[PDB]
């Protein structure tokens, strides 16, 4: 009977909420009310990079902290050196509408995807010295939003057909499918130890997944509209989310609920990208009013503004040693800040 | 959590009148634009009426002009629809709908593909 | 020291105190205004290089402003050097540069006009940036050099290149070098006039009078239709305001440009007022 | 040095190739095609030729008077469209195709047009509006079994504008009906009264051989308006 | 019978997620503060470095 099942679901949800309320004895503000502020944080552009002909959708830093990749809505994928502002590679694409990029931890491969529902894996170290397409992965029933490597042989993807997948590159086939969302899936982030990951999915819900088994572990709620970005805290025990209600929030995985919210009364636009700093004290967010903001993760205050762009800001990244911060917008320029 | 819940419905003879109410929980009520939709036996999802944040902009469909009225209370968080002079071609299931974003004047909220911010619905039957 | 002697073969002295004062403040304001313009065109250069059209338009406007400022300062220099002692030295050199730079001004305006027509008639067309810049700079600063040097070489040895009482070109019953400025100026207005008509054919689509008036009020300072009033200063004596309307209108050229060319724009105003705020 | 010269050489070669690509990119016009299931955008695509499973997008290319056109159709996607629709904020034009022989699938078309008109990322984009199935409308109106007044009451108080231009050899009833249907869309278009983009309406059929020329002329007008706005003459 | 199966799956999932060991919020807050204070003298975007060791200037 449908009604009996729905009533049982409602009862279980009430039990969940009562157990969750019973586990909150204090707030983050009260504990963190006896520390020192970080003060005004000022940054300047050190390098500016040119060459694209249309808007940019994604960037990704390398593991040596010197090279980076970038993808634009005109069918090109460029690999740059940021110490000298040179160009090391330029690759043309087959479909221009591209929405994601990734850079393998060993420096050998790159990947991309978009509105053609296909993931393309490119080789960068051929014997002849020329870039050629090494593999194409097909089987999704909607466009691809993000993709991130694990090693040179395994890769995880998320699409707007409500599902996520894990792929074996050499054979060419799927190996585990993650299903259970309701709307589209917009972002994902991998754990530092590469045994779990988190997904945000455009129905005001977030989920944590276990790679080696294929089931869900926890779900978190609290936002009021679509979730657009996600990332892990450096120790793998927290994560931050941003949405289109103009709010960021922080979630913890052991207490299983929400701790702190970042908002203001003058902010009436959405959020496009989030990222942490090396120690976990600075949280950097990108907005649709042409500039980026810098928050303090324990006091819930604002500490800085980065404001040099002309159009919507779309991508943001911090290196693996803390040195530089790179941002990219819809006017076809990247910028590097320190 | 986002919750929309409906109340009022049932069986009415032709020429009757009745009133449908909807209660909302989990978001700021006044930043949003709201709509009514309905499903008839053997058809798709239609559109009936819509109202804006303050209440000064209202719009209807062709076949309900002169009979149905839309109302919005912000202090008590409620959406109302008043139904007069029913016809047998109004028997259906009725849902309320919220737009996906705040501070905006467009919608994309009739889809069958399990649109998230929609209620469960109430049944209205008009027969002798 | 009237501003009308550029086009005037002969001036009636009855109105002498009427004219001078206008000039000697007019030019003044212009200089200041033009300076401001240049600064702005260098401050926002990275935020205005979007498409080809904005690029070419900005090139033409900055060149017009620069040339006007230089010619004005030379007019001041040559308006306060006495020829009662030195019949040569400065009062020849100054003459030359005055001529040159005024000619440059006019030719740049012609470029702007032609460009606009190329943006209405042939809508599906494209050329390289560098070819356009090359042709523009070779026929904008190129023809004035030829005309100036030929004039000075062909006239100076016989010594009929300067007037007697003021430092500017002469003409009296013999060699008439003044035509080497009046002919190549008027016959650019006659081109630009035609261009204006074309634009009003595309804007009279149907409150329309407001749109057409504002459209006619932005092009007149830049394409230089005011200078046409000198056609009566060459062919009259006093009439009404032939020696005073010309001064008042043509002296305020840079002020008009700064009032309409940059401040009445939409995007640049937003960027400037955001930077200021 | 002796290992930095090669880097500059590679950068120079890459920049040369990028210039050759920019030339080709900036001379092609990109259009987006939108419609519904009962419309005939498939037939319009099939007639615009000479003038992998689970594939997500389709492309078609044609040439009119030595100008190139690219046109994009959306294939295997879900029903919701509020995320990918943003990838089209810089196309020259949208082409909206509507069937006009239903009387009960027209309100949905009106709502979809009204939603495209007012979106934040598509307020500088112009629309070319096609209304297919004119023969069916003519037959249905002359037959007289179905009445438009059951769905749109205002048709009971409508008269053809006296300055109309009916096609020769046409019953006045068909003129009344089709002019009413056109007025609905134009009223929505001019309701905002902004003046930064325009609607261009037309009437077409199943086998007609003039659509590409119509698109050509309308795109010409769009680009002229853009150029004039660049010069502040508006 | 899609609705019945969907409801069964939802109920099984909620039963699977309703019995999980949890801790207080004070412990999580303490751990976050301690981690932040352990790695605070090596964070170059919060404690800047001299210009002779910066690779970007």
């Amino acid at each position: 009977e449908l009604d009996q099942l729905r009533q049982e679901a409602e009862q279980l949800k009430n039990q969940i909420r009562d157990a969750r309320k019973a586990c909150a004895d204090a707030t983050l503000s009260q504990i963190t009310n006896n520390i020192d502020p970080v003060g005004r944080i000022q940054m300047r552009t050190r390098r500016t990079l040119r060459g694209h002909l249309a808007k940019i959708y994604a960037m990704h830093w390398g593991t040596d902290s010197r090279l980076l990749v970038s993808a634009s809505q005109d069918g090109k994928l460029i690999i740059w050196d940021s110490y000298t502002t040179n160009k090391v590679h330029a690759i043309p694409l087959r479909s221009s509408w591209v929405m994601t990029c990734a850079y393998a931890p060993s420096g050998n491969y790159v990947a991309c995807g978009g509105l053609d529902n296909i993931c393309s894996i490119y080789n960068l170290k051929t014997r002849e010295g020329n870039v050629r397409v090494s593999r194409e992965l097909a089987g999704h029933t909607g466009y691809l939003s993000c993709c991130r490597f694990l090693d040179d042989n395994q890769i995880v993807t998320s699409s707007g057909d409500t599902t996520c997948a894990l792929w074996d590159i050499e054979t060419g086939q799927q190996t585990t499918t993650f299903t259970g969302h309701t709307g589209d899936v917009m972002s994902l982030s991998l754990a530092p130890d590469t045994r779990l990951f988190v997904s945000g999915a455009c129905d005001a819900s977030a989920k944590l997944w276990d790679v080696r088994e294929g089931m869900c572990r926890q779900t978190f709620t609290g936002h009021e509209s679509d979730i657009n970005a996600i990332c892990f805290f450096p120790n793998g025990n927290a994560f931050a989310t941003g949405s289109d209600d103009a709010t960021c929030r922080l979630f913890d995985l052991r207490a299983d609920q929400e701790l702190m919210t970042y908002s203001h009364d003058n902010i009436i636009c959405g959020i496009t990208s989030v990222s942490f700093s090396k120690s976990g004290r600075l949280l950097l967010a990108g907005y649709d009013d042409f500039n980026c903001n810098v928050w303090d993760a324990l006091k819930a205050d604002r500490a800085g503004v980065l404001a040099g762009h002309d159009n919507r800001v779309s991508c943001l990244g911090v290196t693996d040693d803390g040195m530089a911060v790179a941002t990219g917008s819809w006017d076809s320029f990247l910028k590097i800040w320190n | 959590q986002v919750q929309l819940q409906e109340s009022g419905g049932g069986l009415v003879q032709p020429g009757g009148s009745l009133r449908l109410s909807c209660a909302a929980s989990g978001f700021t009520f006044s930043n949003y634009k709201m709509n009514w939709v309905r499903q008839a036996p053997g058809k798709g999802l239609e559109w009936v009426s819509d109202i804006s944040q303050s209440g000064a902009s209202i719009s209807y469909t062709g076949s309900v002009k002169g009979r149905f009225t839309i109302s919005r209370d912000n202090a008590k968080n409620t959406l109302y629809l008043q139904m007069n002079s029913l016809k047998p071609e109004d028997t259906a299931v009725y849902y309320c709908a919220r737009c996906p974003a705040p501070f905006t004047r467009d919608c994309f909220d009739v889809t069958s593909t399990t649109y998230a911010y929609r209620g469960q619905g109430t049944q209205v039957t008009v027969s002798s | 020291t009237s501003f009308s002697i550029l086009m005037s073969p002969f001036v009636p002295s009855t109105i002498f105190p009427v004219v001078k004062w206008i000039t000697y403040v007019g030019l003044g304001i212009s200089i200041g205004s033009l300076i401001l313009c240049l600064i702005i065109e260098a401050l926002f250069w990275k935020q205005i290089k979007k498409s080809q059209t904005s690029h070419t338009r900005r090139i033409c406007m900055v060149n017009i402003a620069l040339s006007l400022l230089i010619a004005d300062v030379w007019f001041i220099v040559g308006a306060t050097v006495d020829t009662t002692v030195n019949p040569s030295g400065v009062c020849t050199a100054a003459v030359f540069f005055t001529h040159f730079f005024y000619l440059s001004l006019f030719f740049w305006m012609l470029m702007l006009g032609i460009l606009l027509a190329y943006r209405i008639i042939l809508v599906f067309h494209h050329m390289a940036q560098h070819l356009m810049m090359a042709v523009g700079f070779c026929l904008g600063y190129g023809c004035p050099l030829i005309i100036s040097v030929i004039t000075i070489a062909v006239t100076q040895p016989s010594n009929t290149y300067k007037r007697k009482d003021v430092c500017w070109l002469n003409w009296s019953n013999g060699s008439k070098p003044l035509l080497a400025f009046v002919v190549p100026a008027l016959a650019i207005v006659a081109v630009n006039f035609v261009v204006v008509l074309l634009v009003l054919t595309k804007l009279w689509r149907p409150a329309t009078i407001i749109r057409v008036g504002k459209s006619l009020l932005i092009l007149t300072p830049l394409l230089g239709l005011t200078w046409g009033f000198g056609i009566g200063t060459i062919v009259d004596s006093q009439n009404l305001a032939w020696h005073v309307i010309f001064a008042l209108l043509n002296a305020f050229q840079g002020f008009f440009i700064l009032c309409f060319g940059i401040l009445l724009d939409s995007k640049l105003r937003q960027l400037l007022f955001n930077k200021l705020s | 040095s002796a290992e930095d010269k090669a880097a500059v050489e590679r950068s120079k070669m890459i920049e040369k190739q990028l210039q050759k690509d920019k030339q080709v990119y900036r001379r092609t016009l990109r259009l987006l095609l939108l419609g519904a299931d009962n419309s005939g955008k498939s037939t319009i695509v099939k007639q615009m030729r000479i003038y992998v499973k689970t594939s997500g997008i389709f492309e078609t290319k044609f040439q009119v008077d030595k100008v190139n056109f690219h046109m994009f159709d959306v294939g295997a996607q879900r029903d919701e469209r509020r995320k990918w629709i943003q990838c089209f904020n810089d196309v020259t034009a949208i082409i909206f195709v509507v069937d006009s022989s239903d009387y009960n699938r027209l309100q949905e078309a009106l709502n979809d047009f009204k939603s495209i008109w007012n979106n934040r990322w598509l307020r500088t984009i112009s629309v070319i509006l096609f209304l297919n199935k004119q023969d069916l409308l003519a037959e249905k109106v002359l037959a007289g079994k179905s009445k438009i007044e059951d769905y749109f009451p205002e048709f009971a108080r409508y008269t053809t504008p006296e300055d109309a231009t009916p096609e020769p050899g046409e019953d006045p009833r068909v003129t009344r009906a089709k002019y009413f249907i056109r007025k609905e869309f134009v009223d929505i278009s001019t309701a905002s009264g902004d003046g930064r983009h325009i609607c261009y309406p037309h009437f077409t059929c199943s086998v007609d051989t003039e659509n590409a020329r119509r698109i050509f002329n309308d795109c010409k007008d769009i680009i002229l308006q853009m150029n004039l706005r660049e010069y502040n003459l508006v | 019978t899609a609705s019945i199966a969907q409801a069964r799956k939802l109920v099984e999932q909620l039963k699977m997620e309703a019995n999980i060991d949890r801790i207080k919020v004070s412990k999580a807050a303490a751990d976050l503060m301690a981690y932040c204070e352990a790695h605070a003298k090596e964070d170059p975007l919060l404690t800047p470095v001299p210009a002779s060791e910066n690779p970007f200037r």
